[PDB]
């Protein structure tokens, strides 16, 4: 569990900042889409549950 | 040549190790009706020729990364180089290759779908080339016949050939796959016949052409005729030439070069089956020993053995308009001419001259070639694809049309509901009348084009 | 264990002072996605649990 | 290689209307090396 | 998500001195309460997590297990934001946490309760709100809170300045 937790923490820390998303920067949304497709929301919701 | 310049016709070939020895497949897409892409086998061309009409791609631009970014930010024959972003345009449909934001594989693998887009606007229609194993370098020029890898811009994924539970599909994943762009053609001379051109085979004067039997015929439209008159305007007289060569199958035609004649409307290849004569046959029974033909002036000439294959564009000799040559078989070696078995009073036909193959033909059978417009060829290809799809839909409907369901709803193959819906929408958009705010001359030209397209679609059916 | 130890170092090169550096995060994300084996036996691909 | 780098720099600076001081410094320091390379290339030909 | 995270603290994660070994829940409180504060979507209706709000109030009020003022401030801000975001959805969910303040008005930990029970009426002022038996006990609570101020343990200036309740909405 520790390895997966560390990997998810690193992936979250690499997410683009909010103001980068709200101010264009298409590469930021590209990285965000890559992270989104990497792991679904249901996985996180189940993990917290 | 042999340098992969801008604005040439290329095909994306790949090698697969699924088969025991090897397999060669070319990327292809139907265009209208189906946006997705699929691989078409080519190594098994001895008996089953491939469909090269929907395989050719055209290189539109080869800009660098920074220039591409500036162009995208500023929206509203350059030699290809490694590390550059390229735009590929489908030859049949005026659509651009792109990586769609969809996926259906049951295994995510961060993989998307590879398809087509109606417009070049956006970022997903550009692919950046990267070098293969370290025999080249970044920024170095690109030569033909050299393997490389294509990287998407929007998805940042390779053009990969999957080996999943499916059968050799193509997607955009993170797995590396090597592709090469074989150059179909290059800068071509004006008014010269080259392999792949859809054209009409005219005989004698400008009122006779080599056509096929019309729809709603007694036979299965497998009898080759010599009808003339208004048939020269329809899509029946549209034939295409497929050289046996696969890499440079766009070069200028050569006398005595073996070629296959294909009817674009029906998808059947001219052949001699030694059972009924000169008839068009299906693609499955299209071995080179029966389907290969050629053109040559000087009918007898004491013909010698052809040789000296050309690995480039080659010199142009067969000129459009003045191409009075004779067609003969290579494997057998017999000519063709108008049969005219008997001038019956009640023949019920203007000419009704069957096409037959003879060891020594009659006189005045030389055929001169004239090319057709791009719109006519595209309309013929759409007619063929649409007729095939609707026939498949009708057969699927009729398979279950007799027995109530009760249980087990799938009686046989599933009906292509989504494909037929997309084809119907594409056809509805295709026949949209021009807007009333256009200028009078251009509006009249568009109206004439639409009327011609409607007549072409109606002549080959599409109403019954 | 080695995966967690290696992921610990990368958490400091992309996340500094509560913010995130765009270049380092982007290059780390690209390198990680280009090598799916770094995500463990679960988030690799076909057959993943 | 230097020509490709200069072209990339120009492409990056195409959008902006006025080049700032730091871009001009790098442009000058690249053009000096370009001039030196060009002089070295000329010396290989002169004296036919 | 709020329903799932509601039942993690069982009686303020067993605030009574039982184990004093598993304090990581209090550590994760400082990480999840911030996200809970980042949004205020529990405004309109369909809110049966009044027990969750009571649990949060008892967690901030009871810090017997591994007391930490730094995380206590985060919990204080969480409670303050939760009360200031939504209100007038029930009657017991406010008086029951404030029952301790009404009875034990001299408690040093009742500053959250007084601050919330003060911020609610200026933010509401009975507008779009109907009084009930809960509103009937406000005079008694105010009376006993005021009586405890001057009778015994004369309050210092610092707390007396902050103990100035509005005492509005008369009749």
């Amino acid at each position: 569990m520790s390895f997966y937790a560390a990997l998810i923490d690193l992936l979250g820390r690499c997410a683009p900042e909010m103001h980068l998303i709200q101010a264009g920067k298409g590469e930021a949304l590209r990285i965000r889409a890559i992270l989104r497709s990497l792991v679904p929301l249901d996985d996180l919701v189940g993990i917290i549950s | 040549v042999q340098f992969l310049r801008t604005d040439d016709e290329v095909v994306l070939q790949c090698s697969a190790t699924v088969l025991k020895e090897q397999l060669k497949l070319c990327l292809a897409a139907e265009g209208f009706g189906n946006r997705l892409c699929f691989l078409e086998p080519t190594s098994n061309a001895q008996n089953v020729p491939p469909d090269l009409a929907i395989c050719c791609f055209t290189l539109e631009q080869s800009l660098s990364v920074r220039a591409l970014q500036e162009m995208l930010a500023n929206t509203v024959h350059r030699t290809l180089l490694y590390g550059h972003a390229i735009l590929l345009r489908h030859a049949h449909s005026r659509m651009y290759l792109s990586c769609l934001t969809t996926s259906r594989s049951m295994t995510d693998k961060l993989a998307f779908d590879v398809g087509l887009q109606e417009d070049a606007t956006g970022e997903a229609c550009w692919w950046t080339m990267h070098p293969a194993s370290k025999q080249r370098s970044e920024g170095e020029k690109v030569r033909v016949g050299d393997d490389l890898i294509l990287v998407s811009v929007s998805s940042e994924r390779y053009l990969h050939l999957s080996t999943a539970s499916g059968e050799l599909q193509v997607d955009a994943s993170f797995m590396q796959t090597l592709w090469n762009m074989n150059p179909i053609c290059s800068c071509c001379e004006e008014g010269y016949v080259t392999g792949g051109h859809v054209l009409r085979l005219f005989h004698g004067h400008m009122d006779e052409c080599l056509t096929i039997s019309a729809a709603d015929s007694d036979d299965q439209r497998r009898l080759v005729y010599y009808e003339g008159g208004a048939v020269c305007t329809h899509a029946r007289s549209l034939w295409r030439l497929e050289p046996l060569r696969i890499s440079w199958s766009g070069s200028h035609l050569r006398w005595g070069q073996p070629l296959r004649i294909r009817h674009v409307t029906t998808g059947r290849y001219l052949a001699l089956t030694e059972d009924q004569g000169l008839v068009v046959v299906d693609a499955c029974k299209a071995h080179t020993k029966a389907t290969s033909f050629c053109f040559r002036v000087s009918k007898e000439k004491l013909d010698t053995a052809p040789k000296r294959d050309v690995e480039g564009m080659g010199p142009p000799e067969i000129k459009y308009g003045e191409s009075l040559c004779f067609v003969q078989h290579v494997a057998s070696g017999l000519w063709l001419t108008y049969a005219a078995p008997d001038p019956k009073a009640l023949r019920l036909g203007v000419l009704k001259k069957k096409a037959i193959l003879h060891q020594e033909g009659h006189m005045d059978d030389a055929l001169f070639l004239t090319r057709c417009q791009q719109e006519e060829s595209q309309a013929a290809r759409m007619i063929h694809s649409t007729a095939g799809l609707y026939n498949q839909f009708i057969k699927g409907l009729d398979s279950f049309s007799g027995k109530p369901r009760g249980s087990g709803p799938p009686a046989g193959p599933a009906l292509p509901i989504e494909a037929v819906i997309l084809s119907l929408q594409d056809l509805i958009g295709y026949f949209e009348p021009p807007s009333e705010e256009l200028q009078h001359e251009e509006k009249q030209s568009k109206l004439r084009s639409l009327r011609n397209r409607q007549s072409l679609f109606q002549e080959e059916g599409m109403l019954s | 264990c080695g995966g967690e130890r290696y992921l610990d170092f990368l958490r400091f090169a992309v996340f500094v002072n509560g913010e995130s550096v765009e270049e380092n995060a982007n290059v780390v994300v690209r390198l990680l996605i280009r090598k799916p084996e770094c995500f463990g036996p679960a988030l690799r691909g076909e057959g993943g649990s | 290689r230097l020509q490709e780098s200069i072209s990339d720099f120009y492409w990056y600076y195409s959008g902006k209307d006025v080049i700032e001081e730091q871009g001009k410094r790098n442009f000058s320091k690249a053009m000096s090396v370009a001039k030196q390379v060009f002089n070295s290339l000329t010396e290989y030909i002169q004296g036919p | 998500h709020v329903l799932d995270v509601g039942f993690l603290p069982d009686m303020r994660a067993a605030a009574s001195l039982d184990t004093a070994t598993f304090s990581t829940t209090e550590m994760a409180l400082a990480l999840n309460r911030y996200l809970c504060l980042a949004v205020l979507p529990l405004i309109t209706k369909c809110a049966p997590l009044f027990a969750g709000t009571e649990h949060r109030a008892i967690m901030v009020d009871s810090m017997l297990h591994t007391v930490y003022r730094l995380s206590r401030g985060r919990s204080l801000t969480k409670a303050q934001r939760d009360v200031i975001e939504d209100c007038l959805m029930a009657l017991c969910r406010y008086i029951r946490p404030s029952m301790l303040q009404h009875l034990l008005r001299r408690l040093v930990f009742d500053v959250p309760i007084l601050n919330e029970f003060a911020k609610m009426p200026l933010k509401l002022l009975t507008n779009h709100y109907e009084r009930c038996w809960k509103y009937y006990c406000l005079p008694t609570g105010w009376a006993n809170f005021g009586v405890t101020s001057e009778e015994e343990l004369h309050l210092t200036r610092k707390l007396f300045w902050g103990i100035f309740d509005s005492l509005a909405h008369k009749k």
